[PDB]
Parts: C-alpha cells; sequence; structure tokens
C-alpha cells in the first residue's frame, strides 16, 4: 500500500470527440497546425527545395571540368607527343642524393 | 534514328500506370483493364523495331544522365539494344499480356484486385531494365528487382507461416546467390575500371576467380540450381498467375541471362566450361527426381523449370550463346501455357492443388485439356511442336564436344525422363475415371479464358518457325553421327513414353496391387526439407542464443568494465567504513606518513 | 481414453490410403481389407493385448508413413489453403468508422448499435451466471453452459458468437 | 533434434498414475483460461492485456545478466573460447594475404595494368 | 548565417501563448531548414571559409543538413507522448532539443579538434537529460550511466592526445593550416596517441567491443519512440574519424588492422543476435551497430573509395534507422509494450502504413539506388583492393540484412491479433507524416545524390 | 565534335532485290513515322528556337594558370603552399576525366566495329594503355585520399627507384 | 450480397488527398520552371571575351535559373 500513487490514467481518444484530429485539444488550432504549416514544409523545403539539391547549383566542378579537359585533350595530341599524362608537379626537381 | 526513339516508348507505356496511380484521374474497376490496355500497345511498339533489327541495326543508348564523376567513372541509364535483349522484349510482353488476361478470371471480386497489378507492372519493369541494362550497375537494379518485388508477390497471401517462409526463403537463397555478383562487382572495378560491356570485351586476361564465386554462383541464386534449390517448389504456395510469371519468363532467365551476355569472357576460360556443365548436369536430373513423386498440380510443371533450366546451363558449356536464349524464349511460351491451363483446372472445381484427387477428363473439359496436349508435348523432343527448335538443337551440339562424358550421359538420361512427369499430368490428373470429390461439381468456360490460350497457341506452334528461322546463327555443327546423335534425342523420348506407359498401367491398372513397407525414397523430396530447413536456419540460431548472446554480447563483453565499477565500489569501503571514529587511529597514522617522507620517498 | 486412441488411428489410416492409392475402386478394396482387420479384433475384449496391438498398429503405419499425404481441400495446418483468402477484419475495427463516411449503408450501423446494446445489458447477468458455475477456486476444464436460461445469453458470447466468416 | 522415429504414438505409460497427473493438466489450464475469458467478452474494456507469461519471457532474456553467471564455470571459459578465439583467427588469415599481396608488388609485379581504382 | 536563428528559436518557446506552441516549433525550423540546403550546398574546388573559426565551413558534410531536417521532425513524432504533461515542462523540452541541434550545427561547420571536441561532449549533457527524464521504462538509470560511463572514459584521452600534438607540431585549429603534417614513424609512444585518438570514436561508432553503449540507450528509450532519432544523430556525430585519420596519422595504421578484424565480427555476430530478440526497438537497435560499423571497416583503410561510400552510408543510416524509429514508435503507443510477438497484424488495422513498413525496411536491404546500396557497394568494393577474403564475411552480411527487414514484416503480416481490443483509430495526419518526410528525401537522393557523397567527387 | 573521335563515313543503302510482298515494312514505317509525330516534333523544336531570339552570353570556364608549383615552394608556408594545393587539386580533377574520355573512346571502339571488337581498332586500345598507367604510377592510383604534399613524395620515390635502377644497369 | 468487413479507410485515403493538394501546390513553378527554359533562353557556348570577370554570373550556362 501506498496510500497516494495508486491513480492510473487511460485516455486515448483519436476519433471519440475530435472525429477528424492529429492531436488532442481544440480541433480549430489542430487543423492550422497538423494539415496546414506542417504541408508548408512538406512542400516548400520538397519540391521548391529539390530545385537546390542536384538542380543547378554548380556544384564543385563538376560541369566546369567537362569543358576544361575537352579543349586539353585536342591541345596536346595536335601540338604535343605524350598524351595528357607522363609526369606529375615536378619536372626536373631537386633530387633525394 | 527512329529505332532509339520507339525503343524507350516500351519502358515509357509500363511506367505510365505508376505515374498515374496516386489519385490522378478517377478510374474504379477500370485500372485493372487498363494494365492489360497499356501492353497490349507495349507489343506492337517493340514488334517494330525488332523488324528493324533483322532488318539492320545496331544501337547502345545512353539518356544523358549520369549522378558520377566519382574516380573515373560514369553510369547513366544505358540501354543495350541487341539480339539477346532485343528478342526477349516482345517475347515478354506477349507472355504477360496473356497473364494479365488470366488475371481477369482468377483473383476476381477480390479487395486487393487494385493493389495486384501495382507489383505486376514493376515486375515487368525490373525485369525489362535486367533485361536491356548495359551496366553492371544498371544490371544490379533489375537483378535484386526481381528478387525483391517476388516477396511482394509470393508472399501476396498473408496466411499461415508456409508461405511466409516461402517469401522469406525467396530472398533468402537469393542473398547467398547475390554474394557472387557482388564479388562481380568488386573484382571489375580493381582490374578493368570501368565495369561496364563495352570495356570489359576487350583486355580479357584467362582469370577463374572472377567467375567461380561470382558470375556461376550468381545464377544458383536467381534461377535455381544444384547449388540452392530449396525455395523452388515453396514458391508456389501464393496466387496462380504469380508462378505463371516467375518460373516461366522471368525468375527462370535472370540467373542464366547474366552468362549469356558475358559471353566472351567464358570463351577462353577453360575451368569455367567445365563447372557450368558440373553445376549443370546435376539440375537436369535431380531436380526433376522430384516431379514424379510428389504430386502437386503447380509443383510437377515446378520441378521440370529446373530440368530446362540445366539444358540453358549446358549451352553456356558448350559455348553456344546463340542457341542458348533460343530455348527460353521459348520456354516463355512453354510454361506460362501449362500454368494458367492447370490453373484454370484449380480454380474451376473449388480448391483443388493434389493431382490424386482431379479428374478434369479430356471429354468433361474441351479447352484446357488440348492446351495440355499441345503443351506437355511440346516439352518433350517433339519433330514440330517448337520443342524441336529448342530442346532437340541443344542435344546434338553437346555430344560433339571435348567435355565430360558423365556429365553428357546425366543430360541423356533428363532428356528421356521429360515423358514420364509430363504423362503424371496426363495420365493422372487429366485421363481416365474422374476423381474429384464433390456432390455438385461445376467448370464453366469464361469469355476471358478463351481469347487468352487460343492467342497463346499461335505464340506456342509458330515460335521457332519464326524466332530461330529470322535470327543470324553461328556455326552449326549438325553433320556427324546421324544414329548416334541426331535421331537417338527424339528416339528417347519415345522410349520415354514407352517406359511411362507401363509404369503408369502397373500402378493404377492392377485391381488388387499391394504396396511395398520398405523404401529408399530420395526421389520424394531429395531430404532438403531436413538439412536446409531444418538444420540450417536451426546453427545459425542455436549460435545466436547458446552463445554470442547469453555469453558475450551482454555477459563477457561488457564485463570488462564492470570489473572496474565493482573493484572501485570495494576499495570505497577501504576508505570510507575504515577507521570508524577514534582521533587516536587518525593521528597514528600521520606518525607513518612523516616516516615514509623520511626514509621510503627519500627528499634528504 | 482409449476408445479415443483406437478412433483417432483408425481415421488417419484412411485418410492415408488415398494417398498411396490412385483410383476409388481400389481406395474401396483396401478400406475393406482394413476393416477386416480392426473389426475382429475390437469384438473381444483385451486389457493388455489391446493396447499390445494398438503398440504394434504404430507398425505398418511408419512402414508406409510419408508419401506427401493428400490434404487436398482447406484443411487445419498441412497444404493447401489451410487459413487463406482472408481479410478477416475484427469487430474492434467495425466500431471506429469515421462520420460522414459510417452514413453509408445506415441499416448496419443501426443493427450493431442494437448488437451492443444487447451485450452490455447482459454482460452483468453472464458475469453473475458464469462466476456462480466454480467447483472451487479454479474451473475443471470445459465451458460453462447457462443452466437457468430465462430471458437468454449464454456466459461468455462476442468472439465465438461473432465469426468474421470464409 | 529428434534420433529415432518422430515421437507421438510411442513410449507412454497404459493409463496408470499418470491419467491424474493428465487431468490436472487441465485444471490449471482452465484457471489461466477462466481469467482471460472474463477479461474478454465485455465491450468496455478497450486496450491490450497484459498475460504475465510473456512479461517474464522478456524479462528472461534482456534481464538476468549479473543475479545470473555468478558462478564462473570451466563452461564460461569454453565459451570465451569461441569469444576472443575467432577475432584472433583471421590474423593469420588477413597478414598471410598481405605479405601475399605486399611482396608481390615489389619483387616479380602482379599488378593490374588498367587499375585506376583506390 | 546559422549562428542565432537556433539561439532566436529559444525565446519563441518561452513566449508564446499555451494553446499555441507546437505550432511555432515547427513552422520557425521548416523554413531555418530551407535556407540550409539554400548556402551550404555551394563549393569551389577544395573547402571554403564561411566565417573567421567560432563556426567554420564545410569540406564533406551534406550531414549538416541531416540535423537540419530532423529539427522539425524530433517535434513531429513527440505529440502524442507529452500531451497530458504540465505546460511549463513542454517549453522546458523544446529547448533541450533545440540546445542539442545547436551544438549539432557547431560541431559539423566548425573544423576544429579543440573547439569540435569540447562541443562534442555538450551534446552529451541534454542527451543525459532527456533519457534519465520522461523513460517510460524502469532502470533509465542504467541507460544514463553507461551513456558517461563509456563515452567520457574514453573521450578524455583526446585532451591528453590533442593538445600533446599541437604543442609539437604548430596548432591543430584551422584544419586547412593543418599540412605541416610530418609523418609518423611508428614508435611506443606514438602507439597512445594513435590509440587515445580512435577510442574516443570507437565508443559512439559502435564497434563488437564497447557497444553495449547503444542498445541500452535503445531499450530505455528518452521517449517512447521519438527522441531516439538524436541517437542516431550522435552514432554520425562520431565524423571526427574522417577528420583524425586522414590528417593527424596517415603513414602508421599498422595499429589500423586488428581494429577492422574487430568490427569485422561487428558485422556477423551482431547480426546474429538480431533474430531472436523480443523487443522490436532493440531489433532496429542492433541493426544500427552493424550499419555504422561499416563506416568502422571503411575508414581505416583510408582509400579514396571508402570515404565516398562512408558520407553517403552516414547520411543514408541517418534517415533510414530513424524512420523505423518512428515506425516503433506508432506501435507503441497502442499497445504500451515493445514485444514483438503480441503486437502481431498490419493491413487488418493499418492498410496505408503497411506500404510505409515496406519503404522503410528494405531500405537496410540494397534496393533500387536510394543512398543504402551506393553506401554499401562502394565500401565493399574499397574492401577487395584491401584483401580479396573480405566479400566471404561481407557476403554473410548481405544474408543477414534480409533477416532485419523481412522478419520484422513477417512478424507483423501475420493477421491475427486476437487479444487486441486497442488500435482502433488507424493514423493520424501527423503519424502518416512522419513516414513521408523520412522516405520522400531518400526517394529524391535516388535520383542525384552527388551532393550526398561528396569528399572531392 | 573536334575531341570527340567519331566514325569515319556511314554506309548502307537500300537494295530490295528479292521477292516483292509488301516492299520493306521497316521502311514504309519510316516514311510513315517521319511525318506522324517526328515532323511534329520537329516543328516544335524549330518554334522553341524562334521563341529564344535574345540568349545570354556566358563566358564558358575561367583560366588561371600555373601560379607557382608546390615543388618550386622550398619550405613549408601556409601562405606560399594554399594556391599550390589548390592547383594540384585543380589538375587533379581535369585528369580524372581526361581518363573518361578516352574511357568512352573505348565505348565507341566496341560498338562501331561491333563483330571485329578485339582485332581491329589497334589505337584505342594503344592510347588506353598510354595514359591509365601514366595515371597509376604518378597521379595518386596508390597513395589513399589526395593530398599535395603527399603527391611530391611519390614523385621522388619513383624517381630515386629509376635513378638507382638506371646506374645499376 | 453482404455487407463488407473493411477497415477504416477514410483516414488513409485524406492523407493522400492531403499530399497530392500540396504537391500540385507547389507544383506550378514546376510548370513555370519549363518556360525558364522554353520562353527565356539559356545560354551559348561562347569564348571569352576580355571585358570584365564575374558580373553576377560567372559560369552558369545551359539554364539561367543557375
Amino acid at each position: 500500500r501506498w496510500q497516494e500513487d495508486p491513480e492510473p490514467e487511460d485516455e486515448n481518444l483519436y476519433e471519440k470527440n475530435p472525429d477528424s484530429h492529429g492531436y488532442d485539444k481544440d480541433p480549430a488550432v489542430d487543423i492550422w497546425n497538423m494539415r496546414v504549416v506542417f504541408f508548408f514544409g512538406f512542400s516548400i523545403v520538397l519540391v521548391l527545395g529539390s530545385t537546390f539539391v542536384a538542380y543547378l547549383p554548380d556544384y564543385r566542378m563538376q560541369e566546369w571540368a567537362r569543358r576544361e579537359a575537352e579543349r586539353l585533350v585536342k591541345y596536346r595530341e595536335a601540338h604535343g607527343l605524350p598524351i595528357m599524362e607522363s609526369n606529375c608537379f615536378d619536372p626536373s626537381k631537386i633530387q633525394l642524393p | 534514328n527512329m529505332f532509339s526513339s520507339l525503343s524507350l516508348v516500351t519502358l515509357l507505356l509500363l511506367t505510365m500506370p505508376i505515374m498515374m496511380m496516386s489519385f490522378n484521374t478517377y478510374k474504379p474497376s477500370n485500372y485493372p483493364l487498363y494494365v492489360k490496355t497499356a501492353i497490349s500497345y507495349a507489343f506492337i511498339t517493340s514488334m517494330i523495331p525488332t523488324m528493324m533489327f533483322i532488318h539492320s541495326g545496331q544501337e547502345l543508348i545512353i539518356s544523358n544522365w549520369h549522378w558520377l564523376t566519382i574516380q573515373t567513372l560514369k553510369l547513366s541509364l544505358s540501354f543495350k539494344m541487341d539480339y539477346f535483349s532485343m528478342m526477349f522484349i516482345p517475347v515478354a510482353l506477349f507472355v504477360t499480356w496473356s497473364i494479365m488476361e488470366f488475371s481477369m478470371w482468377y483473383m476476381y471480386s477480390d479487395p486487393n484486385i487494385n493493389k495486384f497489378f501495382k507489383y505486376l507492372l514493376l515486375f515487368l519493369i525490373t525485369m525489362l531494365i535486367l533485361v536491356t541494362a548495359n551496366n553492371l550497375f544498371q544490371l544490379f537494379i533489375g537483378w535484386e528487382g526481381v528478387g525483391i518485388m517476388s516477396f511482394l508477390l509470393i508472399g501476396w497471401w498473408y496466411g499461415r507461416a508456409d508461405a511466409n517462409t516461402a517469401a522469406l526463403q525467396a530472398i533468402l537463397y537469393n542473398r547467398i546467390g547475390d554474394i557472387g555478383f557482388i564479388l562481380a562487382m568488386a573484382w571489375f572495378l580493381t582490374n578493368l575500371n570501368t565495369w561496364d560491356l563495352q570495356q570489359i570485351f576487350m583486355l580479357n586476361p584467362s582469370d577463374s576467380n572472377m567467375p567461380l564465386i561470382g558470375l556461376a554462383l550468381a545464377a544458383t541464386g536467381k534461377s535455381a540450381q544444384f547449388g540452392l534449390h530449396p525455395w523452388l517448389p515453396s514458391a508456389m504456395e501464393g496466387p496462380t498467375p504469380v508462378s505463371a510469371l516467375l518460373h516461366s519468363s522471368t525468375m527462370v532467365v535472370a540467373g542464366i541471362f547474366l552468362l549469356i551476355r558475358f559471353y566472351p569472357l567464358t570463351e577462353n576460360n577453360k575451368y569455367i566450361q567445365s563447372i557450368t556443365l558440373c553445376l549443370g548436369a546435376i539440375t537436369t536430373l535431380f531436380t526433376a527426381m522430384c516431379a514424379l513423386t510428389q504430386n502437386d498440380i503447380k509443383k510437377i510443371i515446378a520441378f521440370s523449370t529446373s530440368s530446362q533450366l540445366g539444358l540453358m546451363m549446358v549451352t553456356i558449356g558448350i559455348n553456344q550463346p546463340y542457341l542458348a536464349f533460343l530455348h527460353i524464349c521459348t520456354h516463355a511460351f512453354f510454361k506460362a501455357m501449362l500454368f494458367m491451363c492447370s490453373g484454370s483446372i484449380i480454380h474451376s472445381l473449388n480448391d483443388e492443388q493434389d493431382i490424386r484427387k482431379m479428374g478434369g477428363l479430356f471429354k468433361a473439359m474441351p479447352f484446357t485439356t488440348t492446351a495440355l496436349i499441345v503443351g506437355s508435348l511440346a516439352l518433350t523432343g517433339m519433330p514440330f511442336l517448337t520443342g524441336f527448335y529448342s530442346k532437340d538443337l541443344i542435344i546434338e551440339a553437346a555430344n560433339t564436344s571435348y567435355t565430360n562424358a558423365w556429365a553428357l550421359l546425366m543430360t541423356l538420361i533428363a532428356t528421356s525422363f521429360t515423358a514420364i512427369y509430363s504423362t503424371r499430368i496426363i495420365f493422372f490428373a487429366l485421363l481416365g475415371q474422374p476423381r474429384f470429390p464433390t456432390l455438385v461439381n461445376i467448370n464453366e468456360n469464361n469469355p476471358l479464358l478463351i481469347n487468352s490460350i487460343k492467342r497463346l497457341l499461335i505464340g506456342s506452334l509458330f515460335a521457332g518457325y519464326i524466332i530461330s528461322n529470322n535470327i543470324p546463327p553461328t556455326t552449326i555443327p549438325q553433320m556427324t553421327m546421324p544414329y548416334y546423335l541426331k535421331t537417338t534425342a527424339l528416339i528417347v523420348t519415345i522410349l520415354g513414353f514407352i517406359l511411362a506407359l507401363e509404369i503408369s498401367n502397373m500402378t493404377k491398372n492392377l485391381k488388387y496391387h499391394y504396396p511395398s513397407n520398405a523404401f529408399k525414397f530420395s526421389t520424394l523430396l531429395g531430404y532438403f526439407p531436413t538439412i536446409m530447413h531444418r538444420l540450417a536456419p536451426y546453427m545459425n540460431l542455436s549460435m545466436s542464443q547458446k552463445s554470442a548472446s547469453s555469453l558475450l554480447d551482454l555477459i563477457w563483453l561488457e564485463a570488462i568494465l564492470p570489473k572496474t565499477i565493482s573493484l572501485a565500489q570495494m576499495k570505497a569501503s577501504t576508505l570510507v567504513t575504515n577507521q570508524k571514529g577514534l582521533i587516536k587511529l587518525y593521528f597514528l597514522s600521520f606518525l607513518i606518513t612523516i616516516l615514509i617522507s623520511m626514509i621510503l620517498f627519500n627528499f634528504h | 481414453t482409449h476408445q479415443q486412441k483406437v478412433l483417432r488411428l483408425y481415421k488417419r489410416a484412411l485418410r492415408h490410403l488415398e494417398s498411396w492409392c490412385i483410383h476409388r475402386d481400389k481406395y474401396r478394396y483396401f478400406a475393406c481389407l482394413l476393416r477386416a482387420r480392426f473389426d475382429e479384433h475390437k469384438n473381444e475384449k483385451d486389457m493388455v493385448k489391446a493396447t499390445q496391438l494398438l503398440r504394434e498398429a504404430e507398425e505398418e503405419f511408419w512402414h508406409g508413413q510419408h508419401p506427401q499425404p493428400y490434404i487436398f481441400p482447406e484443411s487445419p495446418g498441412g497444404t493447401s489453403y489451410e487459413r487463406y483468402e482472408c481479410y478477416k477484419v475484427p469487430e474492434w475495427c467495425l466500431d471506429d468508422w469515421h462520420p460522414s463516411e459510417k452514413a453509408m449503408y445506415p441499416d448496419y450501423f443501426a443493427k450493431r448499435e442494437q448488437w451492443k446494446k444487447l451485450r452490455r445489458e447482459s454482460w452483468e447477468r453472464e458475469v453473475k451466471q458464469l462466476q456462480e458455475e466454480t467447483p472451487v477456486g479454479g474451473p475443471r476444464t470445459e465451458a460453462l453452459p447457462p443452466a437457468r436460461k430465462q430471458g437468454d445469453l449464454p456466459p461468455l458470447w462476442w468472439h465465438i458468437v461473432t465469426r468474421p466468416r470464409e | 533434434s529428434s534420433l529415432p522415429t518422430t515421437l507421438d504414438p510411442a513410449e507412454y505409460d497404459i493409463s496408470s498414475e499418470t491419467r491424474k497427473a493428465q487431468a490436472e493438466r487441465l485444471a490449471i489450464r482452465s484457471r489461466l483460461k477462466r481469467e482471460y475469458q472474463l477479461q474478454y467478452y465485455d465491450p468496455s474494456r478497450r486496450g491490450v492485456i497484459e498475460d504475465p507469461a510473456l512479461v517474464r519471457w522478456t524479462y528472461a532474456r534482456s534481464a538476468n545478466i549479473y543475479p545470473n553467471f555468478r558462478p564462473n564455470t570451466k563452461t564460461s571459459l569454453l565459451g570465451a573460447l569461441f569469444g576472443i578465439g575467432p577475432l584472433v583467427f583471421w590474423y593469420y588469415v588477413f597478414k598471410t594475404d598481405r605479405d601475399r599481396k605486399e611482396k608481390l608488388i615489389q619483387e616479380g609485379k602482379l599488378d593490374r595494368t588498367f587499375n585506376i581504382s583506390y | 548565417k546559422y549562428i542565432i536563428p537556433t539561439i532566436m528559436l529559444m525565446p519563441l518557446t518561452w513566449l508564446s501563448k499555451n494553446n499555441m506552441i507546437w505550432v511555432n516549433s515547427t513552422a520557425h525550423s521548416l523554413l531555418i531548414s530551407f535556407t540550409s540546403l539554400l548556402l551550404m550546398n555551394q563549393f569551389g574546388d577544395n573547402s571554403l571559409n564561411f566565417s573567421l573559426l567560432f563556426f567554420s565551413d564545410s569540406l564533406s558534410t551534406p550531414l549538416l543538413i541531416l540535423t537540419m531536417w530532423l529539427l522539425p521532425l524530433m517535434l513531429m513524432a513527440s505529440q502524442h507522448h507529452l500531451s497530458k504533461e504540465n505546460l511549463t515542462r513542454k517549453k522546458l523540452f523544446i529547448t533541450m532539443l533545440i540546445s542539442l541541434q545547436l551544438f549539432l550545427i557547431m560541431t559539423f561547420t566548425a573544423m576544429e579538434l579543440i573547439l569540435f571536441y569540447i562541443l562534442f561532449e555538450a551534446t552529451l549533457v541534454p542527451t543525459l537529460i532527456i533519457i534519465t527524464r520522461w523513460g517510460n521504462q524502469t532502470e533509465r538509470l542504467n541507460a544514463g550511466l553507461y551513456f558517461l560511463f563509456y563515452t567520457l572514459a574514453g573521450s578524455l584521452p583526446l585532451l591528453v592526445a590533442l593538445i600533446y600534438i599541437q604543442n609539437t607540431v604548430g596548432s591543430l585549429n584551422f584544419l586547412m593550416l593543418q599540412y605541416w603534417v610530418q609523418p609518423v614513424h611508428n614508435s611506443w609512444s606514438n602507439v597512445f596517441m594513435w590509440l587515445a585518438c580512435m577510442m574516443a570514436f570507437m565508443v559512439k561508432m559502435p564497434l563488437y567491443g564497447l557497444h553495449l553503449w547503444l542498445p541500452k540507450a535503445h531499450v530505455e528509450a528518452p521517449i517512447a519512440g521519438s527522441m531516439v532519432l538524436a541517437a542516431v544523430l550522435l552514432k554520425l556525430g562520431g565524423y571526427g574519424m574522417l577528420r583524425i585519420t586522414l590528417i593527424l596519422n596517415p603513414m602508421t595504421d599498422f595499429m589500423a588492422y586488428p581494429f577492422i578484424m574487430l568490427s569485422l565480427w561487428g558485422m556477423i555476430m551482431t547480426s546474429s543476435i538480431c533474430l531472436r530478440q523480443t523487443d522490436l526497438k532493440s531489433l532496429i537497435a542492433y541493426s544500427s551497430v552493424s550499419h555504422m560499423a561499416l563506416v568502422i571497416v571503411a575508414i581505416l583503410i583510408q582509400t579514396p573509395w571508402s570515404y565516398m561510400g562512408a558520407t553517403a552510408l552516414m547520411i543514408a543510416h541517418g534517415l533510414t534507422s530513424s524512420m523505423l524509429f518512428c515506425l516503433a514508435n506508432s506501435n507503441y503507443e497502442r499497445i504500451h509494450s515493445r514485444t514483438m510477438i503480441l503486437a502481431r497484424g498490419l493491413q487488418t488495422l493499418l492498410p496505408l502504413m503497411a506500404t510505409w513498413w515496406l519503404l522503410a525496411s528494405l531500405t537496410n536491404l540494397a534496393l533500387p539506388p536510394t543512398i543504402n546500396l551506393i553506401g554499401e557497394l562502394f565500401v565493399v568494393m574499397s574492401t577487395f583492393s584491401w584483401s580479396n577474403i573480405t566479400i566471404i564475411l561481407m557476403g554473410v552480411n548481405m544474408v543477414i540484412t534480409a533477416l532485419y527487414s523481412l522478419y520484422m514484416l513477417i512478424m507483423t503480416q501475420r493477421g491475427k491479433y486476437t487479444y487486441h481490443i486497442n488500435n482502433i483509430s488507424p493514423s493520424f495526419t501527423r503519424e502518416n507524416a512522419l513516414m513521408s518526410l523520412h522516405i520522400l528525401p531518400l526517394l529524391l537522393l535516388t535520383l542525384n545524390p552527388k551532393i550526398i557523397l561528396g569528399p572531392l567527387y | 565534335x573536334x575531341x570527340x573521335x567519331x566514325x569515319x563515313x556511314x554506309x548502307x543503302x537500300x537494295x530490295x532485290x528479292x521477292x516483292x510482298x509488301x516492299x520493306x515494312x521497316x521502311x514504309x514505317x519510316x516514311x510513315x513515322x517521319x511525318x506522324x509525330x517526328x515532323x511534329x516534333x520537329x516543328x516544335x523544336x524549330x518554334x522553341x528556337x524562334x521563341x529564344x531570339x535574345x540568349x545570354x552570353x556566358x563566358x564558358x570556364x575561367x583560366x588561371x594558370x600555373x601560379x607557382x608549383x608546390x615543388x618550386x615552394c622550398q619550405e613549408k608556408d601556409v601562405l606560399c603552399m594554399f594556391e599550390a594545393e589548390m592547383q594540384w587539386r585543380r589538375d587533379y580533377k581535369v585528369d580524372q576525366e581526361i581518363v573518361n574520355i578516352i574511357q568512352e573512346r573505348l565505348k565507341a571502339c566496341q560498338q562501331r566495329e561491333g563483330e571485329s571488337h578485339r582485332q581491329n581498332c589497334a589505337k584505342e586500345l594503344e592510347q588506353f594503355t598510354q595514359v591509365v598507367k601514366a595515371y597509376q604510377d604518378r597521379y595518386x592510383x596508390x597513395x589513399x585520399x589526395x593530398x599535395x604534399x603527399x603527391x611530391x613524395x611519390x614523385x621522388x620515390x619513383x624517381x630515386x627507384x629509376x635513378x638507382x635502377x638506371x646506374x645499376x644497369x | 450480397r453482404l455487407f463488407i468487413i473493411k477497415p477504416s479507410g477514410f483516414y488513409d485515403k485524406r492523407f493522400l488527398k492531403l499530399l497530392r493538394f500540396y504537391i500540385l501546390l507547389t507544383g506550378i513553378p514546376v510548370a513555370i520552371g519549363i518556360t525558364l527554359i522554353n520562353v527565356f533562353i539559356g545560354e551559348a557556348e561562347l569564348a571569352e571575351i576580355p571585358e570584365g570577370y564575374v558580373p553576377e554570373h560567372w559560369e552558369y550556362f545551359k539554364h539561367p535559373i543557375s
């Protein structure tokens, strides 16, 4: 026996009383919250937001390097002899010994 | 130019019901009819570019939609429209369309009618991707896609635990076969940068490790072989058009279809050539043995898929990829015919899944019985029932080889074995006295059933006369040994049918036979429900509970720091509870600390 | 329950005989052969020999035990549609129908309100009737039928007297 | 795993003292059933009931870690052999593969010609 | 631009009236999440610098966007819960979630090792209060004590490590400054220098050993299945492993070799236990060990392919596992016990949720390329260049990933639910919103996840 | 154009010698579908081109050249190394896509020949072996994650091994 | 004909009706997004001419939205 603790609460309405609701307390505020402002963040950030995820932010020279490589392939094949790769960063630098 | 434009239309038409699925337009009861009408016009738009291929034209198209610049790679939606990919599309679309017409009659007046066609189109699309795939990544989308859509089709009904395990083992035994394809991904990148079909045909060294636990092991997961095949008879526990779609045209190809595409890699490697027949000769008999003794209307056809699957594996071993898919293209017309006509009998007499209580006579049913006569004889080596254009060309080519004789002899018994299980559908379930247990049994002719199977009858009789005659061949070996190899293939089916007629009459037409007591039946099941359904999940779950959980993850792997917690709580008492009061005891310890500092921890 | 042991073994023997045989005329022949075996020995009363014959009946039944048994129709467990073609929506879901949608077919809604009122009013009488029939502490294995059934309503019905169908 | 024939009509006492014990099985079964039956057929319930058999079932696996295993016997050391054992097993597998690979790079080249990856 | 709108979210909840609260906290966080996707996605040739080091920049961090995406998503889930409690405590609680997200913005943006660490440990205190209060189950204190016992005993060795490195070589501070990096000569003094830097991120990134930190925090959940998404953020919070291995010690990775092996059995044996367990949340908790073990295998190899797979997996797991906890939340709010055997039956009561169950379970497997396949496949292809035998170990994991998803499905596909009188109402409008707002960003990342798996891609 | 290799000339001409039947059904459909929706889409593309009129110039790719290499800048300094690290990274991003072009050249080699494939070409397979081998030995491919300081050490490691081999032989 | 035992349905269909409304509500700039390529011209492949460096746009090719 505790004489104070025994007072259980079990009340899950959902449909009984508000008929159509997302959450309890105030049906007029509930429609404005659960169905309006949640869905504006569902519309703007996901549809108008998708035009920023991959759709035209340029993004770390992915399409830039295509125009850069194509002009360098024709340049070093017609005028030069090695095919765009031979030695990296160091042409006749300071030797180890 | 129009060849590339019209090729994507077939991909677009099938996606149009998916794009217009979520609300879109108000169409109840018309949506299942919308699927039928979409594929019908998709067949016409696939027939035209195939006529362009027989004429002249090859094309490999990319959509210019690559989401990779990652370390010297590009993975666009690449579509190969050449021979193996080209011919399969109108074959697959015609087979599915008749099954959609069959899906009008079966699964009728059900609440989940609209939800049923949702997965069937995706089941077609994933296969159509896998067929047209030109990357190895694009190949994976379909090869996993067919394997993942099967779960929502085999386990369509949410009944007993058996179909749930059947839907589980459809992926469980697939994922063991997946390992090879993930090994195929890993080996290709490290050795040949691109891992696309255009690259891998050039620069091909003799490498055994690539298709050892690779392409051959990918062919054991999808399209079941001797390595993993307990999921073959279990898949029939769902609805009948699902079984009509899987093991006839879709699930039956996906394993071998990879090996046909990787044909120059198999040309040079002799170790792979031998192991394809080594894991192809046992598949022809050992799985086909379970067709006669195990008695179910669906399962006899289902166990015979693997026997024909072995013939698809033999063609890999002979190094003829051109005649490899020609068997599977006709196999789509062979077995999809068998599944729906027998499925028509299943649904007609209330609920029967066994051949024992089935007695639909040749005089009793007019159209379904005739479909079985044409169908079962087409599977056997008959001179002009399209089986000659598919099956008989495999046997004649296999005789002239440098390969194993025991592997050849094992397949030769299986070619004669075709006649016995076919008669187990005729003599047992159709022919003789009716055994249907009902006070009133009715089997009515439906307008949807007649128009579906009759159009398939043109496809089953006129397949080898059109497809194999128009397709360009490469080196025909039909010249040597007429009495020893050429005539022996058709004679084996005749001797098999004579043996089947004698064996069935000895068991049925005996009056008082009296069956024996002692039997050795590995022919009945293969004992896979005792080692793979019983022991294989037991060992994985005993190691999970007896060890790992009740030893490691809770007790031992924790223990290390609960040891330091228990030590800190034990050493707490040696300072708190120690010296209970008394200024004497506290000051006596101070004399010692001075004596330690003077002598022990010496600082002058 | 020795009489039940003979009946259960005989019921299993008949339904296992159809898997071995092919035709219906052969099934009748072997059944009469089985009738020649069991009827001859059941006529005389045996105390030790009857249990000896029943343990011997395990043999022959185990020699021919697994040819995949013919459980053809909708049978409990086994094979071929055990618990299938079942949507099976319970009465618990039949109470939570949404407004402006539950108005469709009003005859089903008006009747269900009368069924719920009949259950709520008779539950106090069912608790007294069910609670009255007690041997001492706990029940001795079995259900509780109505003894003093004047008006109506057995003690314990809703799932039993409200199956979905099939 | 079962060793002989499938146990269903085999090995049983012929209506001896076991009949009194078999009648006791239905007495406890119905005792737990009747309290289940009373807390089921009322329309004013609404909610999933406890059932103490399944609550103690979850407690047997999730808890009982340190109240149990207080006599750390030789069987626990045998379980530890399956614990640390496999972790030390791969140490003589991966290193032997690496020393095979690394020696092939330096002396007698085994590197791929078209290896742009990694 | 990300300093003082989250700090301006703090007085919003206190000032707003008792009728509102939840309407303001969600709407004034969704527009803040829009601005993160608007500005942070831009990159030059290498790493930029937004401002002077209070909050720095992004190098390979689209993981910041995920936290901003979960900034309103936690408030969505805790709606049925905390509906019967005090209004002053509602204002107290939302600020504690905001404070977690405040330090989480800081940790991903700040390109330091010193400022990062003290705000990495500043996420520990709010989670402690969130776990030890509003816990529905008993012995939640063990979930609180071991949360700071396992983490702090491993992370306080960073103070003796990080300060030691900057005393010897320049300063760690700016990171892009730290290219004065000398190769580690593999000495016995350098053994514990490597170990102390790793052991701090061996706890939050769960191995096979020291992994009990995770399931206890999930079984004794902070709030039902709502604040578990913050613990998913703590799993991906061990992203410092990407920076320490790359910058501080590139030469000496001989000591990484046993740690890959320890996490290799943290793939199979962690998936084996996740097959029989009764708790539905624990069946997500032990599966989350294996998917995050993939990163620990990847990073220590240090190959360019592994970084592509890892950064994808950090975002992949952050939206898939968290979605699975939302499904566990929807089942717990009706039955009030997370027993898998008891809660059995979909479609009979929950028809629409069953399709969302599929789009969340099958994502644990490698579906048509979402981000999980793209995450996993690059790691498996990276392990082959490390050693050929790995796929034999990795292939077993591919089988049990199907034993994750389908076993969660089958135990809910079995149509019965005889004892259940509750779960009468199908789903609320916000309930199905959680299922959409988690899965639709994964569905949008199927098309082009170029701005997801990006460490120089 | 220019950068792409392409085929020399496309052949094929209509013969129609054997039989009449109904001529060529594919060619009859080729004339039919040319005016059905191929002409309509060409008219719609021309209407969209005419509606464009005024268009933005867009100055394409930016130059930015040299700015001194990392090998030239001796001793560690944050002000000097930063621009050198950017120069190496820009070259590494280009060198990644150089391989991709030659990769697509080999893709064109497979299709435009078809039947021969391995026996013919001879130039595209040789060009692939000239670039990839240079990419493997110089531009990382063994030096883990990208770093400018590590590349100079990798170049020195290859140079010291070559000098030791040349002096001995 | 008998009365069919079905789930609630109304709550489930309401969410799909609300979802497809708000996607369509921001589905208008998708239609405007086509005209931004169709009516408004993108960018030509023009070589670098000496005039300046970057006035509001440096290398925003293909589409003017960038």
